[PDB]
């Protein structure tokens, strides 16, 4: 998701 | 005995509650996100905090956590003196309010690197504790406690 | 060595207890999670690094070393992520003895707690406050303060 | 429940 805690 | 004194603080964002413990002499903090502020959540947070630093006294954030027999049970278990959070020094209200505003500001500066609020809050704890104001709060708390141990 | 930590993952009651050990003091932080994932390990390292000055983490296995989520958190928090190969074979034994001690303590409290997570935090408290002498909680503050000064 | 985390 392009987030540190959800790279997807 | 001021190396061991902490203050609880509860603030709200995104319909959730951020519970914070502040080490009064250094301004170091620990924090967590919980869905609402219950005696059970507060008690567990304080058990966590006291296993990690030498917590002598906690000033509770409100009268419900001071009354809570679950919170009193955790403070008995962990050997903490549970006290009220009356700002006998009115400078305490301001310090806590300015702290909450700073943390919310940091949270907004990171909020989009994190899918969940809890990640952003821990990023804000990291930034707050490492900020040099020059020593950082994380250096002040270790200095203060080591000085006490020696 | 003031900034060196080792991850360790042990299992109880069908759940996983993730531990970080500060190698020079033996102080520990730990949590209960339903299973070890890169996301859970990454969040625990972000928590740890906001609370102590974490320079290096030796990961507990090769999946956490490889995980790009764990690498992302170690980048975020400024931690050097390293393997956990026991080049000193004494590391194997120290971690295993630690896990046995924690489970012992957990059994000694387990009946004061409804949930395993409370018992694990009681065990963290007893481990870090135990005088072995000084306690691990005293040792870690001593070591870091000495380094700051 | 007579537990620290559940006094009931
Ligand atoms: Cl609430
Ligand atoms: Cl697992």
């Amino acid at each position: 998701d392009l987030k540190i805690d959800n790279l997807d | 005995s001021s190396p061991g004194i902490w203050q609880l603080d509860c603030t709200h964002l995104e319909g959730k509650v951020i519970l914070v413990a502040v080490h009064v002499a250094s301004g170091y903090i620990e924090a967590e996100v919980i869905p609402a502020e219950t005696g059970q959540e507060t008690a567990y947070f304080l058990l966590k905090l006291a296993g990690r630093w030498p917590v002598k006294t906690v000033h509770t954030d409100n009268g419900s956590n001071f009354t809570s027999t679950t919170v009193k049970a955790a403070c008995w278990w962990a050997g903490i003196k549970q006290e009220d959070g009356i700002p006998y020094n009115p400078q305490s209200q301001g310090v806590i309010e300015s702290m909450n505003k700073e943390l919310k500001k940091i949270i907004g500066q990171v909020r989009d690197q994190a899918e969940h609020l809890k990640t952003a809050v821990q990023m804000a704890v990291f930034i707050h504790n490492h900020k040099r104001k020059g020593y950082s709060a994380g250096e002040r708390i270790v200095d203060i406690i080591a000085t006490d141990i020696q």
